[PDB]
RNA sequence: GGAUAGUGGCCUACCAUGGUUUCAACGGGUAACGGGGAAUAAGGGUUCGAUUCCGGAGAGGGAGCCUGAGAAACGGCUACCA
RNA sequence: GCGGUAAUUCCAGCUCCAAUAGCGUAUAUUAAAGUUGUUGCAGUUAAAAAGCUCGUAGUUGAACUUUGGGCCCGGUUGGCCGGUCGGAUUUCCAACGGGGCCUUUCCUUCUGGCUAACCUUGAGUCCUUGUGGCUCUUGGCGAACCAGGACUUUUACUUUGAAAAAAUUAGAGUGUUCAAAGCAGGCGUAUUGCUCGAAUAUAUUAGCAUGGAAUAAUAGAAUAGGACG
RNA sequence: AGGGGAUCGAAGAUGAUCAGAUACCGUCGUAGUCUUAACCAUAAACUAUGCCGACUAGGGAUCGGGUGGUGUUUUUUUAAUGACCCACUCGGCACCUUACGAGAAAUCAAAGUCUUUGGGUUCUGGGGGGAGUAUGGUCGCAAGGCUGAAACUUAAAGGAAUUG
């Protein structure tokens, strides 16, 4: 206030704000890998589904989509990237 | 404010903040001057020698007078820590 | 920015525009109706000569109390009727029936003047002589 | 315009003194007579090539292009051999220091050999009195069609 | 809908001089920004601003010191004639010693005594004092 | 914000700086373009097959991986519909808030509604017509836009 | 094609269906001849120009024409109207 | 607003004020008027937001495409000296503008005519120890524009310039005795003539003509019917 | 034009009241009030406040969406759920305090960033009466709606606040 630094915010401040109303806008969504041991091999999945998610070949679940992010179907991992 | 050859003509120079360095003018009955004392060795405030900070009218209304005093004197020597520059 | 279009092509809306609200303006409105040829007694002339049909006694408005000597007066150029003051102490006296006088505005651009009730004109001469000039004395009016 | 025909008329149509005699046998019939109009406008290959004959024709006819030189984008090609198009133009008054369209429609007098479309932009070439309203001839067609084709049906 | 990009970047400089401020988040910025900005820090009404580039329209923030009475733009950029450079300095100009009016020219933006040494002219963009 | 109403609204996709990478993706244009291809065949459109390949499979952006967009990658290998598809659904709209009306003729709302429609249709359609993607006279038309839809 | 000193629907014959218009056509008003100009002095404007110079039009109102390089003339003729 | 009995507004006398060979009146118009508002008005309650939404004409409309650096050329003010018999120019110097270059960089383009300019050099030198300086033809500049052929995306803006009646306005000169004016007049050997003038400015919108390339539009290559050869 | 017609109830009739009382109050109660098919297009149709865009200041509530939690309560075997609590951020309907700033003031987060006068655009007003009258055009079955003057008259009409 009266004089700050426009050009280097505080990520904890940044963190909080809109993701437009960012320094340079970007977005928070994420991927993520998914598993079921029924297979061996793992599906990539974004955080915000709208589509429920079926596996490579088993036909299953994965996630049931909602407002924001997705619903991980019950005995499921992710790791995200 | 000169004239023609040299003179300075014009009577007056006004002060300034030094928050905003806008003038400070005369009916301005609501600026400040704050004298800080230059203290020395093992405390001692030595009477008669001051680091000056003038703050208008205007910045004391908003409520900017101490946090622009902290931005003023630390990054002046007399203070460290306190005020962040960034937010 | 309220209103008015600023933009640099926009000269067209901005003319028709101020046309427009000219009309609310009185003075334009009448200069371009025509209204001094076609309404008012003179004929939009400074004057007008006339003839004298009856002396009338119109007694003033509130809050005064007074009769106004006046004529009635018949316009050469339009044989429209004007009721007109004689001015000044006398004067009544020098116009009588049939005379021809001079008849001129009354200084507020139409609208009657003071307390005299609806008179927008005055007297200036009778029989080609001038008020002012009989009533100090300086001249006498013409035989008949 | 025109297209067709060439004999079409009451009068045999004809270009003013170019005589082709008969009894020298030529491969190419009719003798034709051309110009250029000058201010360096190329007299097309469909005015040399034609068979045509308008006599207010710039480049084959008996009319000389001299003063303005305009242009003007067609709007009506209606009339048999002659156009009209609209001028544009801001017209600056003072006082409010702004502009405002406005906007002239020529009729122009256009050679056959001209294949001229509505939405085209022409160059036009003033000219000796051609009919009561047209004081100008097509010189140049700096258009085309406006990616007619462009607009073709699907995959 | 966004009109003017110089007359909100302008004006958001002017809320901040007059709130007190020292720095500035303009946007969208563009050519014509960067060139008033230009000009003005050419004369010390501001200090330095920086873009930042955000891979849209981008970002400017200005730091600026407390000279700067009033930057504004004359919205429609009315075509001045080297002669009408004198009317219009006249008309929001505080003194004759002082201040400037920047405009467009085909011999770019600059402000007026500039454009008055080099002898041209052209359409008004703002004015700064 | 917002035409045909008051309301004022923010919200789109934030859209990253990186115009490449993810990095973490393998993969190959070969391998998205095909996927693409295929979805489209399914009949699915550019948006559709942006969603799905967006959750489903790792497609970031479409236009990152295979510098194209969704619609031009339908184009090139002769997919892309008559008209395009926002203006496709507003019509395929119209003609089901038109059905509704010739139900409920009591319903003023939908009459409202299908103005507001009707109106975004014709703008639009406009549009695409100025830039030659629509044959300069193709207009919108109750009776023939059933028929247009289905 | 005729007519003109000559271009031109200027006119006639045949043929076509064109031309202008909210960027205001067409119509109505003007106590309207147009310009150089005049009055009002921060500027931007507002108002005015029958009238010493330039252009146009008329010679009570219309039409017609003789003479002639030049007039549809009026301090020319011819006819009608007043 | 004055006048119904001590009228500062009437009718007069006295005195006094303002303008003065002039002063009052009426009608119009201009200023005052930011009460027509482009500059520059106002519209919650004073005059004034259409009950509401669509919407054509109209006006308006986000950002982005040669930016940056290097070199040369010559101007016009200003300083510190003046060298000089009030003005003079070279070097020392900044300041502010103009032109052309090289940086991947059409300048419309061929085919000659023409060359002013150096990558030249052919000699060396006037002269400060030498790149301070130009005459000077034999390998090596395009554009400075002639003229012929072949073609060219359209505009707005601005600059300068031509074409531009007089009187009017602005304004220089000139002692109509002053002045409004007028364009005269002024010098001697005033016996046999000598001579300065009769400027300059504005003159816009449109059309013409040249320079600019910011700001605004416009056109281009996507069913390639694209570009060069 | 059909239906419907319980309730209340312009009209009308009455009882009282009053000097009068065509009212106010009481009673009866026609039309209407309800619905269908059509008309009509006006309300202080009000926030007496055009729309789109930017910027300028603190605060606690609240509606919808979303994010974050080794938060609470719900028991079962931990969860999952659901409701609840705290922090945040969008878009709402609002209030609070401020007032840098605006106003003639009452007041106003716009009615602000306006003589230091220019983001885009639509509409309206130009002293009071005369008068939303006259006239024409147009729309309607009608009642009426839209468009809409002038002659004349007049020095105030008007707004907000203060004291009585
Ligand atoms: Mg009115
Ligand atoms: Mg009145
Ligand atoms: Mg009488
Ligand atoms: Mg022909
Ligand atoms: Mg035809
Ligand atoms: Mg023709
Ligand atoms: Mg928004
Ligand atoms: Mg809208
Ligand atoms: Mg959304
Ligand atoms: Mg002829
Ligand atoms: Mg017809
Ligand atoms: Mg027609
Ligand atoms: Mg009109
Ligand atoms: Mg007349
Ligand atoms: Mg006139
Ligand atoms: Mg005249
Ligand atoms: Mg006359
Ligand atoms: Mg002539
Ligand atoms: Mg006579
Ligand atoms: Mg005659
Ligand atoms: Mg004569
Ligand atoms: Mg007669
Ligand atoms: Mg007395
Ligand atoms: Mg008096
Ligand atoms: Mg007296
Ligand atoms: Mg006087
Ligand atoms: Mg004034
Ligand atoms: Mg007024
Ligand atoms: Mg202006
Ligand atoms: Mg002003
Ligand atoms: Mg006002
Ligand atoms: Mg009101
Ligand atoms: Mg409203
Ligand atoms: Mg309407
Ligand atoms: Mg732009
Ligand atoms: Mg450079
Ligand atoms: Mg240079
Ligand atoms: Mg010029
Ligand atoms: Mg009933
Ligand atoms: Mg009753
Ligand atoms: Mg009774
Ligand atoms: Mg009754
Ligand atoms: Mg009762
Ligand atoms: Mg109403
Ligand atoms: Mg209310
Ligand atoms: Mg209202
Ligand atoms: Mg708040
Ligand atoms: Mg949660
Ligand atoms: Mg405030
Ligand atoms: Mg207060
Ligand atoms: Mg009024
Ligand atoms: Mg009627
Ligand atoms: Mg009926
Ligand atoms: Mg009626
Ligand atoms: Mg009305
Ligand atoms: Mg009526
Ligand atoms: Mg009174
Ligand atoms: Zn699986």
């Amino acid at each position: 206030v009266l004089v700050q630094d426009l050009l280097h915010p505080t990520a904890a401040s940044e963190a909080r704000k809109h993701k437009l109303k960012t320094l340079v806008q970007g977005p928070r969504s994420y991927f993520l890998d998914v598993k079921c041991p029924g297979c061996l091999n793992i599906t990539t999945v974004f955080s915000h589904a709208q589509t429920a998610v079926t596996c490579e070949s088993c036909s299953t679940i994965l996630c049931t989509p909602t407002g924001g992010k997705a619903k991980l179907s019950e005995g499921t991992s992710f790791r995200r990237k | 404010m000169e004239n023609d050859k040299g003179q300075l003509v014009e009577l007056y120079v006004p002060r300034k903040c030094s928050a905003t360095n806008r003038i400070i003018k005369a009916d301005d009955h609501a600026s400040v001057q704050i004298n800080v004392a230059k203290v020395d060795e093992e405390g001692r405030a030595i009477p008669g020698e001051y680091v000056t900070y003038a703050l208008s009218g205007y910045v004391r209304s908003r409520g900017e007078s101490d946090d622009s005093l902290n931005r003023l004197a630390q990054n002046d020597g007399l203070l460290k820590n306190v005020w962040s520059y960034s937010r | 920015g309220k209103g008015k279009p600023r933009g640099l092509n926009s000269a067209r809306k901005l003319r028709v525009h101020r046309r427009n609200n000219r009309w609310a303006e009185n003075n334009y409105k009448k200069r371009l109706l025509g209204t001094a040829f076609k309404s008012s007694p003179f004929g939009g002339s400074s004057h007008a000569k006339g003839i004298v049909l009856e002396k009338l006694g119109i007694e003033s408005k509130q809050p005064n109390s007074a009769i106004r000597k006046c004529v009635r007066v018949q316009l050469i150029k339009n044989g429209k009727k004007v009721t007109a003051f004689v001015p000044n102490d006398g004067c009544l006296n020098f116009v009588d029936e049939n005379d021809e006088v001079l008849l001129a505005g009354f200084g507020r651009k139409g609208k009657a003047k003071g307390d005299i009730p609806g008179v927008r004109f005055k007297v200036v001469k009778v029989s080609g002589v001038s008020l002012l000039a009989l009533w100090k004395e300086k001249k006498e009016k013409p035989r008949s | 315009s025109t297209e067709l025909t060439v004999q079409s008329e009451r009068a045999f149509q004809k270009q003013p003194h170019i005589f082709n005699n008969p009894k020298v046998k030529t491969s190419k019939r009719t003798k034709r007579w051309y110009k250029n109009a000058g201010l360096g406008f190329k007299t097309p290959k469909t005015a040399i090539e034609g068979s045509y004959i308008d006599k207010k024709c710039p480049f084959t006819g008996l009319v000389s292009i001299r003063g303005k030189i305009l242009t003007g984008t067609v709007v009506s090609t209606k009339m048999h051999r002659t156009i009209v198009i609209r001028r544009a133009y801001l017209h600056y008054i003072p006082k409010y220091n702004r502009y405002e369209k406005r906007h002239k429609n020529v009729p122009v007098h256009v050679s056959p050999a001209f294949r001229v479309q509505v939405g085209d932009i022409v160059t036009v070439g003033q000219c000796r009195p051609i009919s009561k309203t047209v004081r100008f001839n097509v010189v140049k067609v700096s258009a085309a069609a406006a990616x007619x084709x462009x607009x073709x049906x699907x995959x | 809908t966004r009109s003017s990009v110089l007359a909100d970047a302008l004006n958001a400089i002017n809320n901040a001089e007059k709130t007190g401020k020292r720095q500035v988040l303009i946007r969208p910025s563009s050519k014509v920004i960067i060139k008033f900005l230009q000009v003005m820090q050419k004369h010390g009404y501001i200090g330095e601003f920086e873009y930042i580039d955000d891979h849209r329209s981008g970002k400017i923030v200005v730091q600026l010191n407390g000279r700067l009475n009033k930057c504004g733009v004359i919205s429609p950029r009315f075509n001045v004639k080297i002669g009408d450079i004198e009317k219009w300095t006249a008309n929001l100009l505080p003194a004759r010693q002082f201040g400037y009016v920047i405009l467009t020219t085909s011999a770019g933006i600059m402000d007026h005594e500039e454009a008055r040494r080099k002898h041209v002219s052209g359409k008004i963009l703002g004015f700064v004092y | 914000g917002r035409m045909h109403s008051a309301g004022k609204g923010i919200s789109s996709s934030a859209i990253p700086y990186s115009r490449n990478a993810p990095a973490w993706f393998k993969l190959s244009s070969e391998s998205v373009i095909e996927q693409i291809v295929k979805y489209a065949r399914k009949g699915l459109t550019p948006s559709q097959i942006g969603v799905l390949l967006r959750d489903a499979h790792g497609v970031t952006q479409a236009r990152v991986i295979t510098g194209n967009k969704i619609m031009r990658i339908l184009k090139s290998n002769g997919l892309a519909p008559e008209i395009p598809e926002d203006l496709y659904y507003l019509i395929k709209k119209a003609v089901s808030v038109r059905k509704h009306l010739e139900r409920n003729r009591k319903d003023k709302d939908a009459k409202f509604r299908l103005i507001l429609i009707e109106s975004r249709i014709h703008r639009l359609a406009r549009y695409y017509r100025t830039v030659a993607v629509l044959p300069p006279n193709w207009k919108y038309e109750s009776a023939t836009a059933s028929a247009l839809v289905n």
